RNA sequence: UCUGAGAGUUUGAUCCUGGCUCAGGAUUAACGCUGGCGGCAUGCCUAAUACAUGCAAGUCGAUCGAAAGUAGUAAUACUUUAGAGGCGAACGGGUGAGUAACACGUAUCCAAUCUACCUUAUAAUGGGGGAUAACUAGUUGAAAGACUAGCUAAUACCGCAUAAGAACUUUGGUUCGAAUCAAAGUUGAAAGGACCUGCAAGGGUUCGUUAUUUGAUGAGGGUGCGCCAUAUCAGCUAGUUGGUGGGGUAACGGCCUACCAAGGCAAUGACGUGUAGCUAUGCUGAGAAGUAGAAUAGCCACAAUGGGACUGAGACACGGCCCAUACUCCUACGGGAGGCAGCAGUAGGGAAUUUUUCACAAUGAGCGAAAGCUUGAUGGAGCAAUGCCGCGUGAACGAUGAAGGUCUUUAAGAUUGUAAAGUUCUUUUAUUUGGGAAGAAUGACUUUAGCAGGUAAUGGCUAGAGUUUGACUGUACCAUUUUGAAUAAGUGACGACUAACUAUGUGCCAGCAGUCGCGGUAAUACAUAGGUCGCAAGCGUUAUCCGGAUUU
């Protein structure tokens, strides 16, 4: 049918106030020719405009966008538009064949260039270095290579040569070819390759000294040329650095830039040489549906096989499924499987849905990215197949929500279309949960991050047209009190279908070791047992209100001790509503004291930021008191106050400059200090 | 109901028998006493002619068997043709499907009759029925579609079952024809058909 | 065929071009059901020869069953 | 949807220009006719709507109707 | 055979007027509880709100030029069309906002109408001229595309000729506002494609052409009459009314123009007010009648809206068009495009009605000589317990009520309960396998025999032989077709009306009730456990309309 070596889905990864944006929409436009995209004249034809970093990584969030080169067209995927995610990260390695990582260079620590890294490490996903920010000052190949290898230790081989400095860098020198120099400026489309001059041309072969042998280690004929000294082909170390890409044993590095674009067709070059294809490389291995999870290649055979990646709302359609396929080819129109649901779902069509387009397609073929109109009922990790074969299950990380968040509903009405949009929204991103608090009944969200959530609030505002402001997190603190005098509880009423008279004395002594322990002492005959077991319920459900704020009144005994009914009127609610007033009056005599729930803060870090950490701990009052390892890194133990770490998540964040992670966990009840006591007065 | 359960606790409430006294067979008890709490040394405590009323319809439709549905169907069916409808209802209420496979003696209850036509056990005029709302004419012929004649039961019942003087049979053949219609004598008395006529306030 | 779901059914009815089916008609030339074909159809054979004789020609469907009656033959005496 | 729509239009919009055509050239004929009146004006009057009736811009009644308003005013010369 | 079912409720007790209220159906009904199934229907009652995506009706190369391609050195034949021309575009499908009126039906008169085409049939398809699409070249541009020039053909377009017959006109013959007839004046009909035959010529076959002769068909107009509420709407209308000349409509006509004159309607309500698509009809009643017009049919109105027009027999055209109002979108920011009251889906609302469903298999339509082509029309599939129908979750035996639970609370005993356990049987469905429909053998096509004008023959007519048409269907259905009780029961009420009460807690609180009415310490009554009665894969609950309701 069509070629499947020149078939291959990359993706550019990059970091935000690092490129990301600027990196992978100029590389769409310099290798956009066809015309489902064909950016270059597209964009001539029409005056410039620019957008908002939100706003433009809204419209930079792609699935599926078609690059060509001399042989091969590429299948770029921008997920991550935030400043950096895990969950898209996942998707895409998992989806990908390889990727074009490009690392932050205008600052020197890469807040979170590291975990895009971290997690196609584990994966062993195939990637390259490359450095997009040499056109500015402070970024260096020697001082990126040799940082990294103090950071990480990564064992990566340095590839290309800069020409120059961070400013000077006006050319860029291949090592297994000859020096290309750049016969343009913008969208670098003029690059040709002169002799290298002899004041480098020994250096490139002092790195051809290098660079070889560290690909002549798993390649019998590399060696064997390399001992004997004879010019290895070009091919075979092409080879080597694919297999050590797929393999995992060293990382390609390149240079240049795509903020001021140079040197782009090198590297359309270098993509379409060094990254695997899925016929290159041993197909998508998945763990088949049969009651043990064997794991099973594709192999890029005509049964078909796939799993949903993203569902996304689109008005006028509904539901938009994109799907990377990993075997096989799926047809409009047909009836898929799904095991999970264990139901014949109906498809209705298939697009591929670009940066700025979608196109309707017929066919998608094994290996590529595409979405589907119809299965109303698929939801997320689920498989589906129209070709019957063994379904397959994969998902290799997931996340927890645990940044919190409560925001005061402003309307009913925008309540309930919060709650559309979040449902909804769910369907796009199930990472965050949402829910309403029995507790202070706001609207609680729960996700991992500033920028985050600011783009939830964005999209939800945006789409789904929810306008709300921002709310307010509290804590229950509960209510606890001292001893009462004994109580005087009176209630003398004409109501009820009758009149209503009562003397209640009960002792009601507040204890957090006991709960409700009612004692009865009636023994001259003062009230009959008729009237005890009133008594006890009316306690009972009063003792779940406070004076202070409402809030519940727990662990306190009764003692009955005397009572006073009148003759044949008062009847039973006359003791109930006595002891309810008696209850009351007692509740606010006493003075009571509030307690809130401290927990346990492991908060992890290999004391890079120590002085950080007692530096933010105290700015909340703290607990500082010293340091502890775990087995590969200290993590200290804060006790901290629930109502402060909702800031705190961003205030360590920020200090720690996203170097930082911990846990919330219940310590113990703790009575409320001063400081939060004195807001209760009224 | 097609199915009624524990129809002996009915008989015990009713005291309406099926063919002599196997409805009251004294198993546990031969008793026409009232079950449940509400008292099984006195009676219960609301009363109407309405009650007796639906007394004496229900017995008659637990005797045959009949879905309220069907029962409006059949009634409705029965106000088409013209003539003294009040006997000719009870006619062709013996004439079911399933009262007609009773009436030949190839089931000992209708409960068990529905359970015969149902299975695949019953075939008529060369056409399988599955459902036993069909009203029998007179010199039809029934078969029992012999697939299923070498049931011990179905040999023992055929030939010492029920044989009516409006029909014939064959006791070692399992087949039979409905020759003509019924007297209302023969059939018990138990039951007035002016009671669920009068008792027709649907319609 | 009209009628019930799998049902066939074919009033032969005298309509023109212009109204849909079973919509407005000029006569009912009779009635045909396309259960089982064995020329089981009502028909009057009188008012055919005007529907003949003065333009707006039936239904194709019925060519077998005029030309087994012979009504192609009584109709082009007609003719001569 | 419809497949033939610009078809018959830019069809007809020629025949549409002729048709002006033709009525104007009756018209004038007409309009000699109402400043002189004469057998040999209403012969050729004959001839052109012969012509033109015969297509689809005069009725065959609305010719009638003209020709009997033209014999009417010239049988009284 | 036919025309009618009652009941509770105010007094200290009792009669009367008299209201409320229930007992019955149907449901573009939702929804609770859940939840087997098919046949069969039904399925935005709600924003005429706006819509990406396709379907939504397109057809003709045996009607023409003109090229590409397929074969063939070439000459040539054929597929396609970039187009011309012909038809179909008004049909169709949907909607009901407007509209209370010739909307509707009614008996209708059309001394006032059109209807290409089809159809009976008369006359014939003659002879000329000039043409542009197309194609090419230039400008400009992304296309959009227009501008300019040339070259072209037709069954395309404008003369001419004859015209049986036609309209017109004057004379001669007629009817109870008109025609029938004799002569005569004027005038206008097309065109060829293709086949057979004939040396050629030409003739014959088929289609089509042109008038003419029948019609038929629907549309339009006019009228009798009926056809919502409305007096807390008595004056109103000014081409308005009457007449005259001219003109317009397919027709008649204040249809219009110009002139003269002054009406006309209404007290049996003009006008105005709010509503409504009209009818056949649905549902209810026993009927008169009432309610509504779900699926269905006819008619009629509109086609984002307000003006306007061509074409054609047929229009101011859902999806044609010009402009204006307003909306959406693209743009190179110069300029434009389009409007799902077509099928789904969708945005929103609603408490809410299914899938961005399959073949044109059959039918029907349109175009075609013919292969046949297009059909969200049509015929089907799916979904929803939404309704009717049927139908599973078994069946016979099985005791002095198994165990346990409930009541008895007293402890006898019952209820659970032949239900159980257990024995026996059974396979619709569940489960195993195969065959496999009908519909569609209609309809055309090719061989064939004869038939009649015909003849040199070709072509149409029937008798059969063959060619074939399936989304359905892997369907229904059938078959000691395998195993197997195995694959499935929920549910309103139990105080009286009104089929169903035992015990406890509740103390006019919690709560219940269609009506009455109970709960303030013994609730037949509220709630709970049990049991019971009524239905049943349904049960209820509300709004709905009717017998009650004779309470207009």
């Amino acid at each position: 049918t069509v070629d499947l070596i020149n078939f291959r889905n990359f993706g550019i990864m990059a970091h935000i106030d690092a490129g990301k944006t600027t990196t992978s929409e100029r590389i769409l436009f310099h290798s956009g020719r066809i015309h489902k995209i064909g950016e270059t004249h597209d964009g001539e034809s029409v005056m410039d405009w620019m957008e908002q970093e939100k706003e433009r990584g809204i419209t930079i969030t792609s699935a599926a966008t078609s690059v060509s080169w001399k042989n091969c067209s590429l299948n770029l995927i921008d997920t991550p538009g935030h400043v950096d995610f895990t969950v898209e990260v996942e998707r895409s390695l998992r989806v990908l064949d390889g990727a074009i990582a490009v690392l932050d260079a205008q600052m020197g620590v890469e807040p979170q260039t590291e975990t895009v890294w971290r997690q196609a490490s584990r994966y062993e996903v195939p990637r390259i270095i490359f450095v997009n920010k040499m056109d500015k000052t402070g970024a260096n190949f020697e001082r990126s290579v040799q940082s990294i290898q103090q950071r990480l230790g990564v064992k990566a081989v340095p590839i290309q040569l800069p020409i120059g400095a961070e400013n000077d860098f006006n050319g860029i020198i291949d090592l297994i070819e000859e020096k290309v120099y750049f016969f343009d400026g913008g969208k670098e489309e003029k690059a040709e390759e002169k002799p290298i001059p002899d004041q480098f041309k020994d250096q490139v072969k002092q790195m051809r000294a290098h660079l070889v042998e560290e690909v002549a280690n798993f390649d019998d004929q590399l060696m064997a040329d390399y001992l004997e000294g004879k010019e290895i082909s070009i091919a075979d170390i092409k080879r080597c650095i694919r297999k050590g890409v797929i393999g995992c044993q060293f990382f390609p590095v390149l240079c240049g830039s795509a903020f001021k674009n140079k040197g782009i067709k090198l590297l359309l070059d270098a993509v379409v040489d060094f990254l695997p294809s899925p016929v290159d490389v041993p197909q998508a291995k998945a763990y088949g549906e049969d009651g043990n999870e064997v794991l099973i290649s594709a192999s890029d055979d005509a049964p078909f096989v796939g799993l949903a990646f993203k569902v996304a709302t689109d008005p006028f359609v509904g539901r938009l499924t994109f799907v990377r396929v990993y075997s096989g080819v799926l047809k409009s129109g047909s009836y898929v499987k799904n095991v999970r649901k264990n139901k014949k779902e109906r498809v209705s069509r298939l697009v591929k849905m670009h940066a700025q387009n979608r196109n309707e397609i017929e066919e998608i073929r094994a290996g590529d990215i595409c979405a589907i109109i119809g299965l109303k009922d698929t939801t997320t990790g689920e498989t589906l197949v129209d070709d019957k074969i063994d379904v397959q299950l994969e998902a290799m990380q997931f996340a927890q929500p645990v940044i919190s968040l409560a925001v005061e509903p402003k309307t009913k009405a925008d309540q309930e279309k919060m709650s559309i949009a979040l449902s909804k929204l769910a369907e796009e991103d199930p990472t965050f949960k949402t829910f309403t608090d029995p507790e202070t009944g706001q609207t609680i969200i729960a996700g991992m991050g500033e920028l985050h959530l600011d783009i939830l609030v964005d999209r939800m505002r945006r789409e789904f047209k929810v306008e709300v402001n921002v709310g307010a997190p509290q804590v229950s603190f509960r209510e606890t009190f001292n001893k009462e005098s004994e109580v005087e509880g009176k209630y003398i009423k004409q109501s009820g279908g009758r009149g209503q008279y009562g003397h209640v004395k009960i002792r009601f002594e507040p204890n957090k070791d006991k709960g409700f322990e009612f004692v009865d002492k009636i023994v001259g005959g003062r009230i009959p047992r008729e009237y005890i077991k009133p008594v006890q319920a009316g306690l009972e459900n009063a003792m779940a209100s406070g004076p202070l704020a409402g809030y519940p009144m727990i662990d306190i005994k009764a003692t009955l001790f005397d009572g006073s009914f009148h003759e044949v009127d008062s009847s039973e609610m006359a003791f109930k509503i006595a002891a309810s007033l008696a209850l009351k009056e007692a509740g606010k005599v006493c003075s009571p004291v509030l307690l809130e729930p401290i927990m346990a803060i492991e908060v992890t870090v290999p004391e890079q930021y120590f002085g950080d950490t007692m530096g933010d701990i105290s700015s909340r009052r703290g607990l500082i008191e010293g340091t502890e390892q775990r087995d590969n890194v200290q993590v200290i133990k804060a006790k901290v106050p629930l109502k402060e770490m909702f800031g705190y998540a961003t205030d360590l964040r920020s200090f720690s400059q996203g170097r930082g992670n911990y846990v919330m966990q219940f310590s113990h009840y703790a009575e409320t200090p001063k400081s939060v006591v004195n807001e209760i007065i009224a | 109901m097609k199915y009624t359960g524990s129809i002996f606790k009915r008989s015990r409430r009713l005291g309406f028998s099926l063919l002599e006294n196997n409805k009251e067979f004294s198993k546990g008890k031969k008793r026409k006493t009232i079950p449940g709490q509400h008292g099984n040394r006195f009676r219960s405590s609301t009363m109407s002619g309405y009650a007796q009323q639906l007394q004496e319809k229900q017995r008659m439709q637990y005797m045959y068997g009949i879905t309220d549905k069907q029962f409006r169907r059949l009634f409705r069916l029965v106000l088409k043709q013209r003539g003294n409808l009040a006997v000719n209802l009870f006619r062709v209420l013996e004439s079911r499907l399933d009262n007609i496979v009773y009436r030949m003696g190839f089931a000992p209850t209708r409960r068990s009759a529905r359970q015969l036509v149902n299975h695949g056990h019953v075939l008529l005029n060369d056409r399988t029925v599955d459902t036993p709302s069909i009203i029998l004419n007179p010199g039809d012929k029934v078969r029992l579609k012999a697939k299923t004649i070498k049931i011990p039961i179905v040999k023992a019942a055929s030939e010492s079952g029920v044989v009516s003087p409006f029909v014939e049979t064959n006791n070692k053949t399992f087949e039979g024809t409905y020759v003509r219609f019924p007297e209302r004598s023969e059939l018990p008395a138990g039951i007035n058909e002016s009671y669920v006529v009068e008792w027709y306030k649907r319609l | 065929r009209m009628g019930r779901v799998h049902y066939p059914t074919y009033r032969i009815v005298a309509v023109d071009s212009r109204v849909k089916r079973d919509g407005k008609y000029i006569a009912l030339i009779g009635h045909l059901n396309p259960a089982l074909k064995e020329n089981k159809c009502k028909i009057d054979e009188a008012v055919a020869l005007e529907w003949l004789n003065k333009g707006a020609k039936p239904t194709d469907t019925v060519r077998s069953l005029f030309s087994q009656t012979g009504l192609w033959k009584k109709f082009v005496e007609s003719k001569k | 949807n419809i497949k033939s729509n610009e078809k018959r239009l830019r069809q007809n919009i020629k025949r549409n220009l002729n048709n002006k055509g033709q009525k104007t050239k009756l018209k004038t004929n007409v309009k000699n006719f109402h400043k002189e009146i004469n057998l040999d004006n209403l012969g050729n009057v004959y001839s052109q709507a012969d012509r033109l009736a015969r297509k689809g811009i005069i009725s065959t009644n609305r010719a009638r109707r003209l020709k009997s308003r033209n014999v009417a005013v010239l049988n009284k010369t």
